């Protein structure tokens, strides 16, 4: 009983754990399809925590010389 | 605002379309005309072995 116990805890908590990432990365996923569906060349697409933008945009236009486009 | 960059995306993939189409038709059409020249001089080949071997006869 007590492994019982022990075990399904181990491998509930580890699926709970798998499971909400997954969640909150399809969340994100779902944000990221919509807005980019407004629109050889190629793309990426991503999320961020907002207070990055700032570093991350000027950091685009320096590592590529002035020229990357960017929402 | 975001409408220019739109049109700049899918007018870029409609000018890169349209030079790639007009240069691989460009192509198909020289390598027929290729062939088409091709064997006008194979039958002024022929033609030339066949009056030598009219005159072998």
């Amino acid at each position: 009983n007590f492994e019982k116990i022990e075990n399904e805890l181990k491998e509930i908590n580890t699926n709970q754990e798998a499971l909400k990432r997954n969640f909150l990365e399809l969340t994100e996923l779902k944000f990221i399809l919509r807005k980019t569906q407004q629109f050889r060349l190629g793309f990426v697409a991503g999320v961020i925590n907002r207070e990055r933008i700032p570093t991350f945009e000027r950091m685009l236009w320096r590592v590529c010389r002035g020229n990357v486009f960017l929402r | 605002s975001q409408s220019q960059g739109i049109q700049q995306l899918l007018q870029a993939e409609k000018r890169a379309a349209e030079k790639v189409s007009e240069a691989r038709k460009r192509k198909n059409r020289r390598l027929k005309q290729a062939k088409e020249e091709a064997q006008a001089e194979i039958e002024q080949y022929r033609l030339q072995r066949e009056k030598e071997f009219k005159a072998k006869e």
